[PDB]
């Protein structure tokens, strides 16, 4: 059968652009001269929380799309890509006694998706419910601030002993959200961030540029790309907690072993590193 | 009985460290666990005896946590037929072999996850980040494995002298990706990490190519701190150490969830600082 692939907007792993007038993707090229492999992905345009979500065809490309294409050709399957409806990665929440998953996790479990191809963090909470591949990307957590902002890192007193003077945050219903909610010694930070968490990484990043957010805590694979691309931003403290991205599947999936073997092969034969060279970073800054 | 597992490991500090059980005393000290090692009587016999030894380290600490959390007891022993694992004439030896041929329920140690091993055993989630790094004297200019001094060694006079320890996952990778480099390297094969580090500091070797986690550990405890990784820190063929299990093992998902739990609740980072804090 045709695999329903869910993903999420997250540069440089997934770029999302409007189709052209005729409903096709504009032919574009990479920095190294290669053609950009684009696919048609349906998803909502209006991102407002609590609003109707009409799907329109759009254009997706990037690291994770190149991975999907490779996986599709390798294991001989066809796919339909769509963007997650609520725009979240996925956490488990009380409703109420009952609990539910949201985001891409929710869609994979409900059957709306057959596979998650996205910068999706592997953790205990998610692994209880779904099957992860071996990591296709080894990374961690870091902190994004505006250039000129000086903090030591995660143990800085302005984070550990917070006030309204210095605002920091992460993304709602993400793995970073789970991370600070679980650990009890991070409880003071979690209650600060809970007042300021953003709906998406792009918004939080823009908020840091606009001096509306002083510190954004997020995936380093993403934050380091942005800091290389936007010189008014920097990362500080560097990796304070390692994590990896994996392909998400139901525990029922017949693809799960061969997907993981394909990941391992791509790490070993240099294909993942070609993707890193193409998409992850290649530019500046000073 | 069903929760008493045959488990194999291999010495590689700081992940697995072997100590002589001291006589008079018969026990293993507080932070170590019993491990046995089959030692031959002579070379004209198959006769041997299991010597009781004591094991400790990062991976042993991991094994204890798993033993508590997943609820199993174990009989730990040290591999004698090869090391980590190599396919020789289509037959696995080392820790991979012990599992493949069902002499062990699992293998714990500095065991690198790669594709060909994942075909004959099941691996846990990676619990230690690793891959292939390059160790040099401080200042040495090499981009990494992809550097042309490695790729096309004889394009330089004199040729760059570099080598690895054979029969492991690092050699397997180089043989498959860089055929010329590989057949050039073989003359600079090292018997083990200690030999290689000595060859570096005495100028008999220009670079040592090996497992990243072990090299990073050795860089941080080098005297003079002039032996560094080439990144410094970056890695080729990123992967991890994993617990190896028999194909279709009933212990797999419990071990996975346990390891992930350790990561999320801080226990993993504390084992890191406990066993892998360097000076450099
Ligand atoms: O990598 C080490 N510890 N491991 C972790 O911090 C860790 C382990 C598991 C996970 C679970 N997610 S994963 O499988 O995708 C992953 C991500 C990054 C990693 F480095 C590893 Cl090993 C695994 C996350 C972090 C490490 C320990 C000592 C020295 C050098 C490295
Ligand atoms: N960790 C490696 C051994 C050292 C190496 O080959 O780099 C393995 O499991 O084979």
């Amino acid at each position: 059968t045709r695999l329903k692939i869910v993903t999420i907007h997250q540069e440089p792993f997934v770029y999302v652009k409007p189709t052209m007038s005729d409903g096709t993707c504009k032919e574009e090229f990479t920095v190294n001269g290669d053609p950009v492999k684009k696919v048609i992905c349906t998803g909502p345009n209006d991102t407002s929380p609590g609003s109707p979500r009409h799907t329109v065809p759009q254009c997706c490309y990037g690291f994770c799309i190149d991975l999907l294409i490779k996986l599709a050709r390798t294991m001989n399957f066809t796919y339909e890509v769509h963007l997650v409806a609520d725009g979240k990665f996925g956490t488990q929440e009380r409703v109420n006694n009952k609990k539910e998953w949201n985001g891409m996790m929710g869609e994979l479990l409900s059957g709306q998706a057959d596979m998650i191809v996205a910068p999706l963090t592997i953790n205990n909470e998610r692994a209880q419910y779904i099957e992860f591949s071996k990591p296709f990307k080894y990374q961690g957590l870091t902190i994004l601030v505006k250039k000129g902002t000086r903090i030591t890192g995660i143990n800085d007193p302005r984070l550990r002993n917070p006030s309204d003077k210095f605002i920091y945050a992460t993304v709602k219903q993400s793995s970073v959200d789970i991370y600070f909610r679980r650990q009890v010694e991070l409880s003071t930070m979690y209650r600060h961030m809970e007042k300021h968490n953003y709906e998406s990484a792009a918004e939080a990043i823009q908020a840091v540029r606009d001096n509306k957010l002083h510190a954004f805590i997020w995936d380093s694979a993403v934050l380091e790309f942005e800091a290389s691309q936007k010189c008014d931003l920097v990362t500080t403290g560097e990796l304070f907690f390692r994590s990896g991205f994996g392909i998400g599947m139901r525990k029922d999936s017949p693809w799960k072993q061969n997907v993981s073997l394909s990941i391992l092969k791509s790490h070993e034969n240099g294909f993942m590193e070609d993707l890193d060279k193409t998409w992850v970073r290649y530019q500046e800054c000073d | 009985d069903d929760n008493h597992l045959s488990i194999v490991t291999l010495e590689e500090a700081p992940f697995v460290i072997v100590e002589d059980i001291d006589p008079l005393t018969e026990t293993c000290v507080r932070n170590t666990v019993p491990c046995r090692k089959f030692v031959k009587i002579n070379n004209s016999t198959n006769e041997g005896m299991n010597v009781k030894k004591c094991c400790k380290g990062f991976c042993i600490d991991i094994l204890k946590k798993l033993s508590r959390t997943v609820k199993f007891t174990y009989d730990l022993y040290l591999v004698t037929n090869g090391k980590h694992g190599k396919k020789v004439n289509n037959v696995w030896n080392g820790m991979i072999g012990e599992v493949v041929y069902q002499r062990a329920v699992m293998a714990v140690g500095s065991l690198t996850i790669n594709e060909e091993r994942s075909e004959v055993v099941d691996f846990s989630v990676p619990f230690v980040e690793t891959g292939i790094s390059v160790m040099v004297s401080r200042g040495t200019q090499v981009t990494g494995l992809s550097d042309k001094k490695f790729q096309r060694p004889h394009d330089y006079s004199p040729p760059f002298r570099f080598g690895t320890v054979p029969n492991g996952s690092t050699e397997r990778n180089i043989r498959n990706n860089y055929p010329y480099m590989h057949q050039y390297m073989t003359r600079f094969n090292q018997r083990g990490v200690e030999d290689a580090l000595v060859s570096l500091k005495t100028g008999k070797l220009d670079a040592f190519i090996y497992d990243a986690a072990v090299l990073n550990y050795k860089a941080g405890r080098d005297e003079g701190c002039k032996l560094v990784t080439i990144g410094s820190g970056y890695i080729f063929a990123t992967t991890g150490y994993g617990i190896a299990l028999q194909k279709g093992s009933p212990w797999k998902r419990q071990i996975d969830l346990a390891l992930l739990q350790f990561v999320g609740d801080g226990e993993m980072e504390e084992l890191e600082t406990l066993w892998l804090t360097g000076i450099c």
